[PDB]
């Protein structure tokens, strides 16, 4: 009885959301304001309101009631 | 409504606390900001390792919720001096924890309350966070919140020094209060002010410099601190292992940013590694 | 997050005919309860649909000069309670006039916009013994709105989606040399899908997608390719179908809505004032 990570697989009926760690390289964080240097040192990068921004873009896109 | 009221749980300053059927009824603002804040949180959420909001009534202003009922809490597991605390159990407890915030975090929310007696128990041993008063979406630039959350013993440096603006760290930080607790059997850093805080954390672990959280002294909140060496943390935990103190070092990464992140946390090798982590149902109860 | 959430999963409805038939059936019953309680003062359902669109605007025109600035998230949180709770009950009972500022009320709390209740009521455009009684009936109404919403509080706009899609066109489709251009005519499209049945019919993503599309048509920019090649629908035709579908039934509902009249909306006003001083 070993456990063994598995990542949460949850439906989101839309478009593929690239990975957080990605952004930057694929060009994204160029559309996205930066973070300040405090918002940096309390740990707040601009990745995580591209990454929700594009989630939520995506999220149901396909779904049909 | 259609639960008859069993027994009395626990009343604080908050709300009060009813075991009632087997369920738990917690009771010119108009409703409640807290029980709004629960009640909006957990209908969007539904994991095994976060608590299930069944039901929810009131009359006039004042409102209740039904929650599962829960047997213990984690506070009382660690307080239980009876209670033999294996590193089977430390890492079950663990890996429920940070399961459930994995599934928390993915949906863009940061509990902001994590402490032993927010993880609660049920019968069958799983763990569920708990006591979402607190809890807030995250990854809105506009939205800024308040330094203020979290327990003081479990407040992240960064909350600590001002932090506005934050992600899972303050929850990740606190995590690893948890596990130092349930390592030690005791609070980790027990302070009596922000200002003694932060000693406690420096002193315990070193004072933080540019290199280990490059925009420390841009936090308005930020203090000059005398360098401290820290203590080595195998010092401190003289019975973890390898792997036990590099998930340790993670979730204690000044950098908010560099701080593990829950599902990094779960990747680390500790979880991975023998033993394996107690099931649910041979975890000790109080 | 909207893929599971209690949005899609219990206010997103399949027609319009299943929406009528819920109005109906609240016009219906409000009818049988006056009948055993206590006549051409009932309103017919139509009326109450026409009543109901002049107090979302009137909940917008609130919600637009509220002080201190309202956040457009609160503002559509606000108007998708009124829709929803309009949904299963009569303006004849419950009187829209209040409802709308209880959901404006609600919507504040919910999306954690933090403005105390005595500015709250400030606010409005009338008397202070006016505001205190308006807002001893909001607080009357809190517990009933919420309730009739089924304890589901949080609503996903289709702002932030618009932002995202935003996002991935400024990144990935180079075609579209400046998305930006398309933001504001898209906006007001937004503006005139909220006052349509959309939101309670489509998915916030499929609005904004629609919203951004119409935009570019008529710029006289084709993105169909961004459907195709950016967003992977070339490998499944039938989700590309179903969702050019679900984009034309959208504009179909804008193109077929019609504004309420000022006289039918006055004499309607006559009759809700009837109903809720009789009974
Ligand atoms: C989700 C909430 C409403 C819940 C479910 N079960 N339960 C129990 N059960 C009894 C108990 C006794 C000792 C330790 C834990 C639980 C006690 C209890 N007490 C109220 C406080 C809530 C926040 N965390 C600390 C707790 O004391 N809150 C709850």
């Amino acid at each position: 009885a070993l456990y063994e990570y598995q990542p949460l697989q949850i439906e989101t009926y839309g478009p593929h959301v690239p990975e957080l760690e990605m952004l930057g390289r694929l060009g994204y964080l160029n559309h996205v304001r930066a973070a300040s240097p405090q918002d940096l040192a309390g740990g707040y990068t601009s990745s995580l309101a591209c990454h929700r921004a594009l989630q939520d873009a995506f999220s149901g896109l396909f779904w049909q009631p | 409504k259609r639960y008859e009221k069993l027994d009395f749980l626990g009343e604080g300053q908050f709300a009060t606390v009813y075991k009632a059927r087997i369920v738990a009824i917690k009771k010119k603002d108009g409703i409640n900001r807290t029980a709004l804040r629960e009640i909006k949180l957990l209908q969007e959420l539904s994991h095994p390792n976060i608590i299930g909001l069944l039901d929810a009534f009131g009359h006039k202003s004042n409102i209740s919720l039904v929650f599962d009922f829960m047997e213990t809490d984690l506070e009382v597991i660690i307080k239980d001096n009876s209670l033999v605390l294996t590193p089977s159990h430390i890492k079950a407890y663990m890996l429920m924890t940070l399961q459930g915030l994995e599934y928390l975090h993915q949906h863009w929310i940061l509990h902001r309350d994590l402490k032993p007696n927010n993880l609660l128990l049920d019968e069958n041993g799983v763990l569920k966070l708990a006591d979402f008063g607190l809890a807030k979406s995250f990854g809105s630039p506009n939205r800024a919140y308040t330094h203020q959350v979290v327990t003081r013993w479990y407040r992240a440096p960064e909350l600590l020094f001002g932090a506005r603006m934050y992600g899972v760290g303050v929850d990740m930080w606190a995590v690893g209060c948890i596990l130092a607790e349930l390592l030690l059997r005791v609070p980790f850093l027990p302070g009596d002010s922000d200002l003694d805080q932060l000693t406690r954390i420096f002193e315990t672990l070193g004072t933080p410099t540019e290199e280990q959280w490059p925009d420390m002294c841009s936090l308005p909140d930020y203090v000059t601190f005398k360098s401290f060496p820290g203590i080595p943390l195998h010092h401190i935990f003289s019975a973890a292992g390898d792997d036990l103190l590099d998930l340790i070092q993670g979730l204690f990464l000044f950098n908010p940013c560099a701080r593990i992140t829950a599902t990094q946390a779960l990747k680390m090798k500790y979880f991975s590694n023998r033993p394996g982590p107690t099931p649910g149902c041979q975890l000790p109860r109080p | 997050m909207y893929h599971n959430s209690s949005q899609k999963r219990h206010w997103t409805f399949s027609s319009e005919e299943q929406l009528a038939r819920l109005r109906a059936d609240a016009n219906r019953k409000f009818r049988c309860k006056a009948v055993a309680n206590g006549d051409p003062v009932f309103l017919e359902p139509h009326e109450e649909m026409t009543l109901c669109k002049y107090y979302e605007k009137r909940l917008l025109e609130f919600c637009s000069v509220f002080k201190p600035a309202m956040p457009r998230s609160v503002v559509g949180t606000a108007c998708m309670y009124f829709k929803r709770f309009y949904l299963n009950n009569s303006v004849m009972e419950y009187h829209p006039r209040i409802i709308m500022l209880t959901c404006a009320f609600l919507a504040c709390k919910v999306d954690e916009f933090n403005v105390s209740s005595p500015q709250f009521v400030g606010n409005l455009r009338e008397s202070p013994l006016g505001q205190e009684k308006a807002l001893e009936q909001i607080l009357e109404y809190e517990l009933l709105l919420i309730q009739q919403l089924n304890f589901h509080l949080i609503v996903h706009n289709p702002y932030r989606p618009f932002e995202g899609f935003l996002i991935d066109l400024k990144t990935r489709y180079p075609i579209l040399e400046n998305p930006e251009i398309l933001r504001k005519t898209a906006d007001d499209f937004l503006n005139r899908i909220a006052l349509t049945d959309a939101y309670l019919l489509y998915t916030p993503s499929q609005i904004a997608l629609t919203a951004i599309l119409s935009s570019a048509s008529r710029a006289g920019i084709t993105m169909e390719s961004y459907l195709s090649e950016s967003l992977m629908l070339k490998e499944n035709r039938t989700c590309l179908s179903q969702l050019l579908d679900i984009m034309k039934s959208m504009r179909n509902l804008v193109k077929k809505y019609e504004p309420p009249r000022s006289e039918e909306v006055a004499v309607l006003k006559q009759k809700l004032e009837r109903c809720h001083s009789a009974e």
